[PDB]
């Protein structure tokens, strides 16, 4: 059986070398927070952080962010590759494409394979939203009739010097994605809203802060503290 | 073979009313959430409304709340859109679309330029 | 004229349906009445193969019934000895999001690809004794969804761009393109007498393609949602398909229609994967419900179940001598069954 | 407009091309699958179970 | 009927301890995924310390408490070393689990990075080494016994110092870790409540907040209720005030944790599934 023993020794050495490599690659994989980046063509997803890929690190934590760029408009099969990402970053141009963004968000949120993944929601271009409600014919009332009956949350934080109409419009658009996410979150996944505009550097901190909260809430659920 | 045929359409006066109809075949219609989507001339597809498997849960775009009503018949294998108070702005081809897989709430591709589970659509024109 | 061509397409589809109804004698379930049932199949996990860091997303077996390939969305492509459990190779990939892999009928090469929309081919028998990319077949405009070798020079690919293609690997170019599907093409199966292949494609349709002529002989449309999985029956005269509509279905080539459907109202899950056993008598299928159902292909009884996985059965395959089933899944383990 | 007309023409041409084939009468086709299974059920290790002296995964 | 009844309770409690601690071991050796998570190394380590309370400790006192005298003779000092060891190993494993859970919740990225099998085997081997060290060495050097049948009366310096090391330190740790976990869970509860309430306000939480209190109050309340009445009197008796027949009730309250620990620490939905499969329960 020495003919077999020679081949067994060759396979055993090959296997043990491969297992040494796979152990080092298990550390690189587990150290890295995979993110999927989404949004319409009008969404500034290309400028949120300062397939297409974007690696960044915050406080010695590696975030690897993927944008599925060069593919067809129908997504129900390719999106299943991302059932194991740490978050989805979802980017919306505040403006009417807002209903397209809400229907896309709803379908990402309710999908069988994305049920466990939290969404970091960047409501981008808030400077354009601000000037286009400080001036112009209040058309948000015509796209969304509930903007007659809505009023600001009392826990809403304005930035210094923003007009109450800007606050009203900001927090209205924000709360629509909160309506969609709250309807079925089941404690399994959460939505993390942020206001932003294209000059912001702080978005890179915001993704790290929300990935802490995602993994904290995951551990709190695991120990039955949520 | 999965197919949908829309019926009802053509020219109608602004402020008017019109009921769209869709007849399915090649699927057990009761298992699918089903949808209306519309394309205005020279413009993209937009979503109009949804109805769930049971008809208990329904939804509409903000342009359409109150103005159109979606309904279904799981014994006739048909979907309807009763439309009221039509604006010139409602001028579009309307398509009966189906969510892709049975038994779920997600419907990613119903607004996609090419999609396998919609009908040919019918013109609705709103003018004098 | 668009309405006249659409109406002539309705006339043609009604004519084809009447031509199929003229052929439709009896359901296969009645023809097979005198055949003895398979009874309770017992298959047990003979190995678990482990080492992938992320969801195994694909498989193929070697013609030797001994080596097999699997891919995972960590960016690994592992080749296993199934008898010994030893990893023979563990190929790193440029893009981690693999969606298919294949093993040449010689064992000389392995192919894979996914959200890169490239098919990358790896030589296992290099003069330098190391695995590396032999070529990248770039040119599909959406994710590579399936691929399969005819031989060491020719590979068929399937894509989210709603096409298949045949490539010559030395040339690095599409020897043909197959374009008639309307949804994302999901899977392939090549004929045993390798002159034909079938695909199914995120529309109710499967198509039978002529490899030499370059366009489909037949379109089969009996499904109800996205066909995810497809496989020839071992004589090449029929094929199975599985879909998001929770049915498997058996289709003839020669009669141009369904013969049987495999379902329970107890099943509300999409089917991810399908394969026959060597006689064709068993049809095995993997499901989103985390398990596999074994069907009598001649009866539609569930002759057995394979149930060893913590997450979605993503892929399934039977060895070329029929001596085992392998199944992979989103929990990162292969199970081998006999 | 005219691109959509050509898409409908290509469907008509393919439909016309696959309509014309002979279809082998379904009872014969089902009987051939049944005959293929009977001819190979002796070989099939998954259908017909195998002793540990022959099963390499034993 | 007091001896008949006492034999029934102690016999049942030993079987409950044996079964629960063995189901946790059995589930880990059967199912690979329960063994994969490094958190469950500490659960296995706890369940083994509790299984040793069931096999090396409880039976021999139960027979001596049924009989009313110690029959096993020269086994007494070995049994005392087993008792201190398995009691300490159980309490230190409850403490190490609270540090694991607090590290995971307080610093989730550093936890993923640093809670390698190496770090868990260090914390497990530190807990069990400190249980061996506190037990066999003070017993074989005879430091443990009183200052002048298996009477088990302890010297004042060993009783206090061994209570500090085996209990009052790990209680101060578990109080800090579960207090900081409460403050983190309160912050996450409030931020979830703000977003759900904003959804309800645009459509125009105390149940989730009660789960925090209920889970922490079970975890710490059962631990303290079982061990604190023993470890307070274990400081009093050598400093003396209490009848031996009553002190033995608190000894059984302390050992009763090995029976309850599977229900507190080995009852996530994956463990319940593994028990349900293995035991044919559903
Ligand atoms: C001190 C002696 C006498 C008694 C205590 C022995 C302890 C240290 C032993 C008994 C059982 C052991 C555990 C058994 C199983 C596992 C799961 C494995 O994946 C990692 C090691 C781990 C977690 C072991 C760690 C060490 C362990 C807890
Ligand atoms: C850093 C860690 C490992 C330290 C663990 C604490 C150990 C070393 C402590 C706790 C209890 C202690 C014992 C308590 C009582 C006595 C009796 C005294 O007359 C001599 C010292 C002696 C015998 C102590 C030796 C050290 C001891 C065993
Ligand atoms: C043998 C074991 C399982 C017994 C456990 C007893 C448990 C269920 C008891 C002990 C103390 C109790 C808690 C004491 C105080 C409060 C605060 C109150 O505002 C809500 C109920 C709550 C949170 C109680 C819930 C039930 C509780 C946790
Ligand atoms: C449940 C209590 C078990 N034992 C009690 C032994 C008995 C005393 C009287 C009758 S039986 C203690 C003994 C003291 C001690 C200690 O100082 C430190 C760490 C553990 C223990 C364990």
């Amino acid at each position: 059986t020495e003919d077999q023993r020679n081949e067994e020794k060759a396979q055993r050495e090959a296997n043990k070398m491969i297992e040494k490599q796979l152990q080092k690659d298990k550390q690189v994989y587990r150290a890295t927070h995979r993110l999927l980046l989404l949004g319409a063509d009008n969404s500034g997803k290309s400028t949120i952080v300062k397939i297409f890929e974007t690696k960044f690190q915050v406080d010695k934590v590696n975030f690897h962010m993927f944008d599925v760029g060069a593919q067809r408009d129908e997504r129900r099969k390719w999106i299943q590759c991302f059932n194991d990402v740490t978050a989805i970053i979802f980017v919306v141009d505040s403006s009417n494409r807002l209903q397209e963004a809400l229907n896309d968000f709803k379908s990402i949120w309710n999908n069988r394979w994305l049920r466990t993944i939290s969404v970091i929601l960047f409501l981008n271009k808030q400077d354009l939203l601000a000037e286009k409600v400080l001036a112009g014919k209040s058309k948000i009332e015509d796209y969304f009739p509930e903007f007659a009956r809505y009023t600001t949350p009392e826990d809403a934080t304005p930035e210094p010097g923003e007009d109450p109409r800007v606050t009203r419009a900001k927090y209205f658009i924000r709360d629509e994605f909160l309506r969609i996410s709250t309807a079925s979150g089941d404690g399994r996944h959460y939505c993390y809203p942020h206001f932003t505009c294209s000059v912001d550097t702080e978005n890179a901190r915001r993704i790290f802060n929300d990935c802490r909260d995602i993994i904290q809430r995951m551990h709190l659920r695991q120990y039955e503290l949520l | 073979q999965v197919q949908l045929q829309e019926s009802g359409g053509g020219l109608v006066q602004p402020g008017g009313s019109l009921r769209l109809s869709c007849a399915a075949s090649g699927f057990t219609f009761s298992n699918y959430k089903m949808n209306w989507v519309r394309q205005a001339p020279g413009k993209g597809l937009e979503w109009v409304s949804d109805i769930s498997q049971s008809g208990a849960s329904i939804s509409y775009t903000g342009s359409v709340k109150g103005r159109f009503t979606i309904s279904r018949d799981n014994a006739k294998n048909t979907l309807y859109l009763q439309m009221n108070s039509l604006k010139p702005e409602d001028t579009a081809v309307y398509y009966c679309a189906r969510c892709p897989a049975p038994f779920t709430r997600d419907c990613f591709d119903v607004t996609s330029t090419t999609y396998a589970y919609r009908g040919q659509g019918t013109q609705v024109t709103v003018s004098s | 004229e668009l309405d006249q061509l659409r109406q002539e397409a309705e006339q043609l589809k009604n004519q084809i349906r009447d031509a199929r109804k003229a052929c439709a004698d009896a359901t296969l379930s009645q023809i097979t009445n005198n055949i003895d049932p398979v009874g309770r199949i017992q298959m047990r996990t003979r190995r678990t193969l482990r080492g992938h860091l992320a969801k195994i997303y694909a498989m193929h077996w070697g013609t030797d019934s001994r080596l097999l390939v699997s891919a995972s969305q960590d960016g690994k492509l592992i080749i296993w000895d199934s008898y010994t459990t030893n990893k023979v190779h563990a190929i790193p990939l440029r893009s981690s999001w693999v969606m298919t892999c294949a093993y040449a009928p010689s064992g000389n090469y392995v192919a894979c690809g996914g959200l890169d929309n490239i098919c990358s081919i790896y030589n296992l028998k290099t003069r330098e004794g190391n695995v590396r990319v032999s070529r990248e077949l770039a040119g599909h405009t959406g994710y590579l969804s399936c691929c399969r070798f005819l031989d060491d020079n020719q590979i068929v690919t399937s894509s989210g761009d709603t096409t298949c293609a045949l490539w010559d690997i030395e040339t690095g170019q599409q020897t043909t393109t197959f374009t008639g599907h309307t949804g994302d093409v999901m899977s392939l199966s090549l004929a045993p007498d390798t002159r034909l292949f079938v695909s199914g494609a995120c529309d109710a349709s499967a198509k039978l393609w002529d490899v030499r002529e370059g366009m489909c002989r037949q379109t089969f449309t009996g499904h109800e949602s996205d066909i995810n999985a497809i496989c020839f029956f071992p004589n090449g005269n029929a094929f199975a398909t599985g879909s998001d509509d929770a049915t498997c279905r058996l289709f003839d080539l020669r009669a141009d229609q369904e013969l049987m459907t495999y379902s329970h109202d107890n099943i509300i899950c999409g089917i991810t994967s399908v394969s026959f056993s060597k006689s064709g008598r068993l049809l095995l299928a993997g499901y989103d419900d985390f398990n596999c159902n074994v069907w009598d292909a001649l009866k539609a009884d569930r002759a057995g179940v394979l149930a060893g996985h913590d997450n979605r059965v993503s892929c399934l395959g039977v060895t070329d001598d029929g001596m085992a089933v392998a199944t992979g899944s989103w929990d990162s383990f292969l199970k081998i069954w006999n | 407009n005219t691109a959509s007309i050509a898409q409908a023409r290509k469907l008509v041409e393919q439909l016309k091309m696959e309509a014309n084939i002979d279809r082998i009468k379904v009872s014969k086709a089902a009987a051939d699958l049944m005959a293929y299974c009977e001819a190979h059920a002796k070989e099939d290790p998954l259908l017909t179970p195998v002793p540990a002296s022959e099963n390499p995964f034993r | 009927s007091v001896r008949i009844l006492t034999a029934c309770f102690l016999s049942l409690l030993i079987l409950s301890t044996l079964l629960g601690n063995t189901l946790v071991c059995a589930a880990v050796i059967r199912f690979r995924h329960l063994r994969s998570k490094v958190t469950n190394f500490f659960v296995i380590s706890l369940a083994v310390s509790d299984l040793l309370v069931a096999v090396l400790v409880m039976p021999w006192k139960a027979v001596a408490e049924i009989a009313g005298f110690w029959p096993f003779g020269s086994f007494c000092n070995i049994w005392v070393a087993f008792d201190i060891m398995c009691s300490t190993a159980s309490i230190l494993n409850l403490c190490v689990i609270s540090v694991d859970r607090y590290w995971a919740i307080s610093s989730p990225f550093r936890y993923e990075r640093k809670m390698t099998p190496k770090a868990a085997f260090i914390l497990i081997s530190v807990a069990w080494t400190l249980s061996v060290l506190i037990s066999f060495i003070p017993v074989q050097l005879s430091w443990h016994k009183a200052k002048p049948n298996c009477d088990s009366s302890l010297s004042r310096t060993y009783a206090i110092s061994s209570s500090v090391i085996s209990f009052y330190i790990p209680v101060a740790i578990m109080i800090v870790t579960y207090t900081r976990i409460y403050r983190i869970a309160q912050k996450q509860i409030r931020r979830i409540a703000a977003l759900e309430r904003a959804a309800v306000h645009a459509k125009n939480s105390f149940k989730r907040e009660t789960k925090v209190l209920k889970t922490l109050s079970v975890i710490m309340g059962v631990f303290v209720c079982c061990w604190l009445p023993f470890f307070i009197l274990n400081c009093i008796l050598p400093f003396c005030c209490i009848d031996s027949n009553t002190f033995d009730v608190f000894v059984w309250f302390g050992w009763a944790n090995s029976s309850l620990n599977p229900i507190i620490y080995a009852f996530n939905a994956d463990f319940r599934k593994a028990f349900s499969t293995l035991l044919g329960c559903y």
